[PDB]
């Protein structure tokens, strides 16, 4: 049992989750959808 | 009876193996398709921005830019699946069967999509740059998105179907 | 500027939803992992 | 008695509620009961 | 699929989950191979213990 | 988003309802076994 | 630019040429979402094998 | 009785779904036709601004021009309401049931 | 406008107070479910 | 429950109270009901 | 295009000339 598998998985929302978060705050500071590439072509061009 | 028994038990274990397995395996199908289907709706939502009359036709062949990207992402979202180096869903994946009891031709066959990237006619196909294009495109992916979703919901009924099966699977053993 | 606003910007609104939704995923995923890494205590309550 | 058929029995219920427990938190995580193919076509289609 | 809103393409879908679960019931009603003269599908001839 | 909201998410209020119910199942099941993992040693008090 | 006639065929210049930088842009950003999604991906064959 | 009873169950849990479907459908259903009655109520107006005496037959035919445009838009609010892609309530509906 | 102030308006006042009950019923039931959800937890401590 | 559907309404009714808002703003400005088209063949012609 | 579905949009007709045809 010692893989633990429920822990793994939410150990993978979390970081989603958490990326999901650290993209959020970056779209509050500015105060845009748009800071980066990462967004999208129909966010720049 | 307890040599033919005990054979049957071993056998049950197995087939317990290789029914989750084959629930592995079609989640790994499942996440990879969920990937497919995020880009193919931002493919339609593309399209989408496209048959905007008053997005320049300049625009519209950047937006096929980023179009021809999602679809490069769905030639690998095809290939990069290989559970065993057999991989899962692009090109000739060949219908195989998994064994659930201790007996031959004791399986479940499963039927993943033959292909991914070119045959959702394709999605590749489309290049929206053109207004006649951007709405005939929303009709193509259409039709064609709810085929990836046709196989996900396939698969996830197969994987009810697997958990039954284990679940009466380690009633026989139990029995035996 | 309207389009560059309905482009670039963020409507707040939306973006404040979108954080209370990620913060109470993240506190919950920690809770979580609170049980999930003491389920195998569980294990040495038993033939230790 | 080798076989000791209670514990047996214990065994499986307890792997099929732990299986229920795994999924449940996998519910927990995201919040949502969909996460993946294993639930239905109601769930997804 | 009862319920009027639900849409005649989703309608099939179902349709197509549940032709999944026959073959499943086609599948619980054989491998039950109780020492192979298994228990309850075509059938089984009423034995006596 | 109504529909899909009774269709993807979870009303939690149900889920720790499952997750209490299974939470006791498996405290449960290994206090159990801890009982019957220990019927067998009731043999060797008989003849040993 | 010092040149009228270059100040205006100047601005030709740097549209035609403004938006390559921006195809670019483009395409990147797309590459990091291809990258987000592989990613999302990678780690559920992780989890699964 | 607990099988049937347990099927029970599980059918009113998919009533309930059912049932609040049906309530974001009519909800849908009244959206539509909020924004074609204040279109109505605005064609109503518009006749009363032609009905003025003083207002003259060609802008009376101007008013017609917008009414029309309204006449567009209920004709696309009448449309455009594809609950699961058998909509609402233009053409035919055929009466359901949940 | 009067007429149509009483049927399609709210008096706040009687809004608010309908938030406040309703405010106090769901952070009660969670506080109970509290309890609820933990009354099972006295199986274990019986038997286990 | 992570779609929180009391914000979302609420979002949406703030909306449409800020468009009101900002076209109250643009009639008071110029002190004009008629700045543009989005009002009415009644506003000009 | 202002709903999801194909050839679901407003057609406009703007005046298809200005400076010398009013």
């Amino acid at each position: 049992v010692n893989t633990n598998i429920a822990s793994l998985n939410t150990q993978r929302n979390l970081n989603a989750s958490s990326n999901d978060l650290n993209t959020s705050l970056q779209r509050l500071t500015t105060g845009y959808r748009i800071n980066s590439a990462k967004d999208d072509a129909a966010g720049l061009q | 009876i307890s040599n033919r028994l005990s054979n049957q038990i071993s056998g049950l274990n197995v087939a317990t193996r290789n029914a989750n397995d084959g629930i592995s395996l079609a989640q790994t199908a499942e996440g990879a398709l969920q990937q497919s289907t995020n880009i193919l709706q931002r493919i339609r939502d593309l399209a989408l921005q496209s048959a905007n009359g008053s997005n320049s036709d300049a625009d519209r062949a950047a937006l096929q830019k980023e179009v021809a990207a999602q679809q490069a992402e769905l030639t690998r979202i095809s290939d990069t699946t290989t559970f065993g180096g057999r991989k899962l869903l692009d090109g000739s994946f060949g219908t195989t069967s998994f064994q659930v009891g201790s007996n031959a031709y004791e399986t479940i066959d499963i039927s993943l999509q033959n292909a991914s990237a070119s045959a959702i006619s394709s999605v590749a196909s489309v290049d929206i740059s053109t207004a006649d294009g951007a709405q005939n495109a929303i009709a193509v992916v259409d039709n064609a998105l709810a085929a990836i979703d046709a196989q996900r919901a396939d698969l996830g009924a197969v994987q009810n179907r697997f958990k039954n099966t284990i679940d009466n699977l380690t009633n026989i053993s139990e029995n035996a | 500027t309207n389009v560059r606003s309905r482009i670039k910007d963020t409507d707040f609104a939306a973006e404040t939803a979108a954080l209370s939704k990620n913060q109470v995923l993240q506190q919950a995923g920690t809770a979580i992992l609170a049980q999930a890494n003491q389920l195998p205590q569980a294990v040495l309550s038993l033939l230790r």
